């Protein structure tokens, strides 16, 4: 977040977005377990008649 | 919730009003207002003991 | 804010947790509303002030 502009950055999520591994500065500073997600997702919802 | 109707001679819409507020206010840190706010909001104390 | 310099979002992002007063939208407080429950159900009542 460069200058406190977290609303514009939130708005432009389509463009200002990239995966953690593809960050060329973070090729050796991040462990393999802190850049890949490998846990389930809990799907829970109900409906009406 | 109370939607105040549109106010005449104003291109705005119908305003939205709350009197029961349950909010958490966060200080986003930036240098736009002054440089010293890149660390947070200051702490004010007496000049002497 | 000066629209030639900054957007509304970038301007508010310097202090998004700031409050302004508003005398253009007021809150009338009478004993009738609190004690007479018939005035707590008004919905878009055409009145003059």
């Amino acid at each position: 977040i460069t200058d406190g502009k977290i609303a514009d950055l939130f708005n432009n999520a389509i463009s200002q977005t990239i995966s953690v591994d593809q960050v060329q500065d973070w090729l050796t500073r991040i462990a393999d377990t802190d850049k890949y997600g490998t846990e389930p997702v809990s799907m829970k919802y109900k409906s009406n008649p | 919730l109370v939607r105040i109707p549109a106010q005449a001679n104003s291109n705005l819409g119908s305003l939205n009003y709350y009197a029961n507020i349950d909010k958490v206010l966060t200080f986003n840190r930036s240098e736009q207002i002054s440089e010293i706010y890149k660390n947070g909001y200051l702490i004010y104390t007496t000049k002497d003991w | 804010y000066n629209p030639s310099t900054t957007n509304a979002k970038d301007f508010v992002d310097g202090s998004p947790s700031e409050f302004l007063v508003d005398e253009n939208i007021v809150t009338m407080h009478s004993p009738d509303v609190e004690f007479d429950d018939r005035l707590q159900n008004i919905t878009n009542g055409k009145f003059k002030l």
